[PDB]
């Protein structure tokens, strides 16, 4: 019930990707920042000659909404 | 001495504002009020001397709001968090600008509120009530106080006030790298938001009252008395004796020639060019030849100041 | 009655605006300069400075050395990391030879990127960027494309580009072109290599390349302020309403400064054609002290409608002799 509904944050991907089609949390080592994990298997990646790779985007809270792809492969 | 050359230029001021205004005499009539003018007509007044960012007749200046977030502005946008819509009706547009004819200049003036880093803005104008066709793009400076800048939209200003749709609108987001530009999701941090001075559009026409400097293209097919540009081609072995050029061996030059008869700053009004052009030269140093362009040689236009 | 002379008062001025400009009291010698070669090297400068129909201060009136450089092939470094794709073009340029048309970054004035189109009909859209730490982007211009039946030749001011290649030692630069992103591909036909043309004719077929057109002061040159006397200078000339005018029906404003210009301007005077860039740089038959650069003026009246208006050309800023 206490979810607040009035100003929540609104965290974007690629168009046409299915951004969102997977979620998750990041914690990563002691007192630090804290990140959302989501998924977007069809999104384009730079891979060579690999066409909808799909990737999975680090973005952070602390502030700006901004989402930094995570190099899982670059290779083709 | 020189309290008598002042004295020459106030009456030329006086019936150079007669003409641009279109009067003969100054007016006389009831008068309102006392106290200090209506601050409708002082906010239109301190928007135009606030500089941020042929026709010599005057232009009477009108603005008009935009639409609050109310209004329909809600069933179509919201909450793209890295752009901005903006949106007027016409049926208030066609009424200070009658004719599209008369609108001059249609500047479209904001309000920054960010004052730290710097951010990319592109510009897109509303088609077909769903695409956005580019305008023009304008990078900002992290200036520590509140800026005013300002978007000429004059071109697509005209063509609104000749089609009969009664709702049109602008869009301004960010760069896309192939979403910047911003980071708040209220839309109001960085452009005010329903709140006073929002948006507007300063317009610039000229009344209906008084609607009821050519170049080589009239200069060289008619035989004008006044300040016209006349032609004179000129060679550097014919009129200069100079064989030191290789190129060119010659070419049009021009000059200002005629009277301008009533209109201020100087004593005499003289013919004098207004559009020139470079001329690109070549020529030897010893052995060494250099390539050089010359600034302002080809006169163009001729104007009277 | 006025004559046709005026046209050799204006030859006149030209000879000595020349002169000026290329900072010379005397024509050069040819005797020591080979008469008959012409190098088409120099010719393609010269025709290119001439070409451009399309594309959008002290120091400014004398001339600028204008030299160009041509872009790197595909055959060497354009193709080891990227290659050409419908999503970019990219162009590359080296830095030995921009630091040897132009030497020190500060003689470089005006540095415009020249390409050539090919026909492209309708419409098309498309961004430029710079290379930033040999491996990011930066946005730099934007352009609309407009139906060319024809090839058309373009030109894109990055001096500030180039102004800063000149002064890093970075042994390699260059540029890419991709197209307009509307968020919330390329379909330009500029001259490339195409990759796969051969034979005899080949060769020839990396002409008319993009290059990078430099305008710079050579370093032969290098080196009311101006005079003791009060030339054409703008004149202060604080002007009232009330006071001067006796118009008590213009509520606001109340007084602005409306200058003027007051000096003489002549030329061909006896004793070394020196001073030219203030006496008469527009080398007219009769120069006059006229305002180059005025000032709009709002105003506000009634009439039972109050009408704001805004006159056009009333401030004189500066002024010049043309
Ligand atoms: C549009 O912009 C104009 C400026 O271009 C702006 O005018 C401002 O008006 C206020 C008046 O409300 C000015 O404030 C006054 O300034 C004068 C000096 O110029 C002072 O003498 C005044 O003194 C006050 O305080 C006294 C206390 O002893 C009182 O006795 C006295 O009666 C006065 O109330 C007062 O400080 C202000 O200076 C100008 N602005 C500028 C830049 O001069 C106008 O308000 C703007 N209007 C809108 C609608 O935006
Ligand atoms: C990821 O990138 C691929 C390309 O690498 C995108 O696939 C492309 O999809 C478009 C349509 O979505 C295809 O274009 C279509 O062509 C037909 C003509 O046959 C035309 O009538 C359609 O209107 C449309 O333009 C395009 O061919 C296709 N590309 C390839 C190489 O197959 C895909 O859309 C991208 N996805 C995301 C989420 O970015």
């Amino acid at each position: 019930f206490n979810l607040d509904v009035d100003s929540p944050a609104e965290y974007s991907g690629p168009e046409g990707s299915y951004f969102g089609f997977a979620v998750d949390f990041f914690v990563p080592s002691a007192s630090s920042r804290m990140f959302l994990l989501v998924g977007a298997p069809k999104a384009n990646t730079t891979q060579p000659g690999i066409v909808e790779g799909g990737q999975v985007l680090k973005c952070d809270w602390s502030s700006t909404r901004r989402c930094q792809p995570i190099e899982f492969d670059a290779t083709g | 001495d020189m309290e008598l050359v002042k004295r020459k230029r106030i009456e030329a001021i006086r019936g150079q504002i007669l003409s641009k205004l279109r009067l003969a005499s100054p007016p006389s009539q009831g008068e309102v009020p006392p106290g200090p003018l209506p601050e409708a007509v002082l906010a239109l007044y301190n928007s135009t001397r606030d500089r941020v960012a042929a026709d010599y007749y005057a232009k009477e200046v009108t603005r008009v709001l935009m639409v609050e977030t109310h209004n329909e502005i809600y069933d179509k946008f919201k909450q793209s968090t890295h752009s901005i819509y903006m949106f007027f009706q016409t049926s208030e547009l066609r009424e200070a600008v009658p004719e599209p004819v008369l609108l001059s200049r249609a500047e479209l003036r904001l309000l920054r509120l960010k004052l730290k880093v710097e951010q990319h803005v592109e510009l897109y104008q509303k088609y077909s009530q769903n695409s956005w066709r580019y305008l023009s793009n304008r990078l900002l400076a992290p200036s520590d106080s509140p800026e005013w800048l300002s978007f000429d939209v004059t071109g697509v200003v005209r063509q609104w006030l000749s089609r009969g749709g009664e709702i049109e609108g602008f869009r301004l987001s960010a760069h896309c790298s192939c979403i910047n530009g911003f980071t708040t999701g209220r839309r109001g941090d960085l452009a005010t938001i329903h709140g006073m001075n929002r948006p507007f559009l300063l317009l610039m026409a000229t009344p209906l009252e008084r609607a009821q400097a050519l170049d080589t293209n009239y200069c060289f097919s008619s035989t004008e008395k006044n300040c016209c540009v006349r032609q004179l081609y000129i060679d550097f072995r014919k009129d200069l004796g100079w064989k030191w050029i290789h190129e060119p061996k010659g070419y049009h030059a021009n000059f200002c020639l005629g009277p301008c008869p009533y209109p201020g700053a100087s004593a005499a009004p003289c013919c004098v060019p207004q559009a020139l052009e470079p001329l690109p030269i070549v020529y030897y140093v010893g052995r060494k030849p250099k390539v050089e362009q010359l600034s302002n040689m080809i006169v163009r236009s001729c104007k009277c100041s």
